[PDB]
RNA sequence: UAGUCGGGUGAUUAGCCAGACUCUAACUUAUUGAACGUAUU
């Protein structure tokens, strides 16, 4: 991991300085490239810089994915690296995983939920804790905080 | 083309010194709204209802870098590179297309008059006016061709096909002369002439029909 | 593990169910079944669900087509990508711009899909290392990358055909893993409990050759139902093989006398509705086995004619029709109507050989048999064009070099619009050919009347009896020069009213 | 209109209700390793 960080050391700052200049913000998640930006039509001459870098730092040993290549804005789906962003602007599970994460609560209220799929749940609960804190109060607030409290860390 | 009014400078635009800042550093929404009471959301050089629209520069920066934020070289101009290249006319087509011309061979719609060097066919081609001699033919044939205004498809048929949109018209009102007397006939020629400001071919739209 | 699949597979994903399904099924008497009830019917469900709309059609609860397509130094494209649609997609543009380019790559991706139907880990058509990596590309590779769609649950299957330049030490692989698991599922599914196949097809210029009744010992059985996927994306479909299966079907009808009713009899009258439907000229199709070689005649403009008495046009659309319909209804066995069957149709140059008022017809009657067939065509037409959605063309520039990064549509509505405006803008074409002398004649007409003062002279005069001569006195141009004619003597004898009471 | 976002109800990954968005344009992925969250500690 860190190999692989230090060797794009040089990429990632020149396509950090190179793209706060037109207002596009870049992160990297040492395979994921993502590059946002509130300008519109700015974002598609971005492909062939990260080529041309790619070509004149590594040459023809590392390349981009151009199957990969996926433009997004607001009008569809948008989620970086696990994380779905709201047309709120706000990070969020999904509403996929929250109705999926509602319906193993309710499956252990009833106790129809057996060891594992409980750790599961618990451990997926911490995750959404981390990611999203409003979903566990809206949790609370829909399967009472007793049985939250039963399932959850006590201590 | 159509003659274009100017009004007080933006307030931006002094702001900025050239050379020391780019282009493509300033603010385009607050530069346009003084680009479009000038205009009326057409285009400066072919009289196209701006769709896609973009900042134009009379004098290209490149050569002139000087003429870079001066509200007498900006201009409201069809087309955009920023929305992909698929534009063979006007600003894009001197910029990229045309080359080797010479700025003063192009006529300014800012301050020469357009009418009087140029003519618009009914049958959609634009050509120098009659009894154009020396510098002044040289320079309507440079515009027509550096901003290809006869050239691309698209702008010559669309032209074409709206000045013969109205033609029942014009053969219409000015059929009847005799049957009405100066004043009211006058007048409708004015209402005719003044609902085609709205219309998208400013000036082929008027040579139809006037005089 | 297991858990992940199951929770995945409840979520509605196809892949984790017949995951779950092919490992409970492998213990035979252990845990899991043989139809697993749970996770290969959920598996059938997914691939046979639908319901029939208000029209009348029924549509899949989970559709196929192609999303997305990048070509990457593919013959001309440096790297482009398109973004078809679901239904229908027109590609247009000059020649030599790379429509053929991408309905080749197009059914190069799906042979994989056709021989992993056929076969388990069969191989499908792979790019050419001769002709198509482009000419002047640097790196020496081609890639065609491509996304497809089958449901929700299967949101995208990427597949890959790579192909390195002849004589280069390095070699690119073809990920190809994708479509191979969704034909897996598609043909182990099959063979459990009889589902709708879907229609792979590509109709390139190669067709339209000469059809003779040469096809006799033809091996391979053409009832056969698997027999629909043979040479499907060849160019030229099986025009005989049509006939043998049509001849076979009326043996089978007249020789017979769950509910006691034969089904070749449907097959058969399903064809004959589709034929008649979509041929305009075309009206009724039967086979004579009187005069005891087996012929098939149909009645042309209400003349009965044998087969290979058609002209070149009403026999290539034929051809085509018939062949589409032939596959359509072998591989969709369960379908009340199998044209309503799922697939990818790819159709090279659709106007060949068709008369303009056949070119206005074509899209729409394709699309009234097949309501459920992505149909990705190209075109050299703007009468093709004015029946078509704005929204489904895909234009090439008329300067494009190959470097061009995503097709588009025109600015310009299409549908229902003239065929002059659409020749103008979107084939950036004059309605009026350039080339020619006497179409410049109306303009040097009207610069004639206005060099002088809207009025005629001898020469102005001279030039409008060369247009009366010319063009005629019905003609249009004529009528235009006599309408200026009339309007410029209007606008002087008003400037006269206006300059004597000027001064 | 699609498509997308997701606040609520729902023995609950489904169905429904309310609200909102639309650069030509998401496709939810990978461990035991690395880091993050959580639990023992
Ligand atoms: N390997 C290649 N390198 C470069 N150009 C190529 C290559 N293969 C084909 N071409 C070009 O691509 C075009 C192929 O035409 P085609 O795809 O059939 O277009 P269309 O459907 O418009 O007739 C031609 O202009 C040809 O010169
Ligand atoms: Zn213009």
């Amino acid at each position: 991991p860190v190999i692989s960080n230090f060797c794009m050391y040089e990429f990632d700052n020149r396509i950090h300085a190179a793209c706060k200049k037109v207002e596009i913000t870049y992160t990297r998640y040492a395979d994921d490239l993502t590059f946002s930006s509130n300008i519109p039509d700015v974002l598609k001459a971005v492909p062939s810089t990260l080529e041309v870098l790619l070509k004149d730092l590594f040459g023809s040993a590392l390349r981009l994915n151009h199957s990969k290549t996926v433009f997004s804005s607001k009008a569809h789906n948008r989620h970086v690296t696990g994380i779905t962003i709201n047309n709120e602007e706000t990070l969020s599970l999904g509403r996929d995983r929250k109705r999926f994460i509602k319906h193993l609560i309710n499956q252990y209220k009833y106790g129809l939920l057996d060891n594992e799929d409980k750790a599961y749940l618990i451990g997926l609960l911490a995750f959404a804790s981390h990611i999203e804190p409003s979903f566990i109060t809206r949790m609370n607030e829909k399967y009472s905080l007793e049985l939250m409290e039963r399932l959850r860390g006590q201590r | 083309m159509r003659e274009l009014a100017r009004l007080e400078r933006p307030e931006i635009l002094d702001q900025y010194i050239a050379g020391q800042n780019d282009w493509m550093e300033i603010d385009q929404s607050a530069v346009w709204p003084k680009l479009t009471e000038m205009q009326g959301g057409f285009c400066a050089y072919c009289e196209c209802r701006l769709n896609r629209c973009h900042i134009e520069h009379f004098r290209p920066r490149g050569k002139f870098p000087a003429l870079t934020f001066i509200w007498n070289n900006l201009f409201g101009s069809c087309g955009d590179s920023r929305k992909s290249g698929g534009w063979s006319r006007c600003g894009i087509y001197k910029d990229n297309g045309a080359g080797a011309y010479n700025a003063d061979d192009l006529i300014k719609p800012d301050e020469e008059n357009p009418d009087d060097y140029l003519l618009f066919l009914t049958t959609g081609e634009v050509v120098p006016a009659i009894g154009l001699t020396g510098r002044a033919l040289k320079k309507a044939q440079e515009t027509i061709r550096v901003f290809n205004l006869n050239g691309d498809i698209k702008l010559f048929g669309s032209r074409r096909t709206a000045v013969q949109a109205i033609m029942p018209n014009v053969e219409y009102l000015y059929t009847l002369l005799e049957e009405f007397d100066e004043d009211d006939w006058n007048e409708m020629l004015r209402d005719e002439l003044e609902k085609i400001e709205s219309d998208e071919y400013k000036t082929a739209l008027k040579h139809a029909w006037t005089f | 593990m297991t858990k992940q699949y199951e929770r995945k597979a409840k979520g509605g994903n196809l892949l984790s169910a017949f995951e779950l399904y092919q490992r409970n099924s492998d213990k035979a008497p252990g845990l899991g079944e043989m139809l697993v009830g749970e996770w290969f019917e959920m598996c059938r469900d997914y691939i046979q669900d639908g319901h029939v709309d208000e029209s009348g059609i029924f549509r899949p609860d989970n559709a196929f087509y192609l999303r997305r397509l990048t070509l990457k130094d593919f013959r001309r494209f440096s790297l482009l990508e398109i973004k078809l649609e679901e239904d229908l997609t027109v590609i247009i543009g000059n020649n030599g711009k790379g429509k053929t380019s991408i309905l080749y790559a197009i059914a190069k991706t799906l042979s994989w899909f056709v021989a992993n139907i056929l076969k388990e880990g069969g191989s499908g058509q792979r790019l050419s290392e001769m002709t198509d990596i482009k000419n002047d590309a640097e790196d020496r590779y081609s890639d065609v990358s491509s996304t497809f769609f089958f449901g929700k649950g299967l949101k995208s299957v990427p597949i890959r055909l790579s192909r390195s330049a002849l004589g280069t030490a390095e070699r690119r692989d073809s990920e190809v893993k994708p479509a191979k698991d969704l034909a897996d599922i598609w043909r182990v599914i099959n063979e459990v409990n009889t589902i709708n196949l879907p229609t792979f097809a590509l109709y390139n210029v190669e067709r339209s050759q000469p059809f003779n009744r040469n096809i006799k010992d033809n091996t391979g059985r053409r009832e056969e139902r698997f027999d629909a996927y043979s040479q499907t994306l060849g160019g030229a479909g099986r025009f005989d093989h049509f006939v043998e299966w049509y001849i076979y079907l009326h043996k089978r009808t007249v020789s017979d006398i769950s509910s006691r009713v034969l089904t070749e009899s449907v097959q058969k009258s399903i064809v004959e509705k589709a034929i008649c439907s979509v041929v305009p000229s075309i009206s009724n199709i039967w086979v004579e086995m009187i005069t005891g070689s087996d012929l098939v005649k149909v009645t042309n403009d209400g003349h009965d004619v044998t087969i290979d008495q058609l002209s070149d046009g009403q026999r290539v659309f034929l051809s085509l029709v018939a062949d589409l319909a032939r596959r359509m209804v072998m591989l969709n066995p369960l379908l009340e109507n199998p044209l309503e069957g799922r697939g990818i149709v790819l159709i090279d140059q659709i106007e060949l050989h068709l008369h303009p008022k056949w070119q206005q017809e074509v899209i729409l009657n394709l699309r009234s048999a097949f309501p459920n067939i992505q149909f990705i065509i190209t075109t050299h037409s703007p009468i093709v064009l004015s029946t078509i959605e704005k929204r489904c063309i895909r234009e090439f520039e008329p300067n494009d070099d190959g470097d061009q990064s995503f097709l588009d549509s025109p600015d310009m509505q299409t549908k229902g619009s003239e065929n002059a405006q659409i020749l103008e803008q979107v084939m950036n074409v004059h309605s009026t050919p350039p080339g020619i002398a006497e179409s410049h004649w109306l303009g040097n007409f009207e610069l004639l009347l206005l060099d002088n003062s809207g009025e005629l002279d001898n020469h102005s005069q001279v030039l409008y009896d060369q247009i009366k001569a010319h063009f005629g006195i019905d003609s249009i141009e004529l009528k235009k020069a006599d309408s200026l004619i009339r309007i410029n003597k209007m606008k002087n004898k008003l400037n006269k009213i206006r300059a004597e009471k000027g001064k």
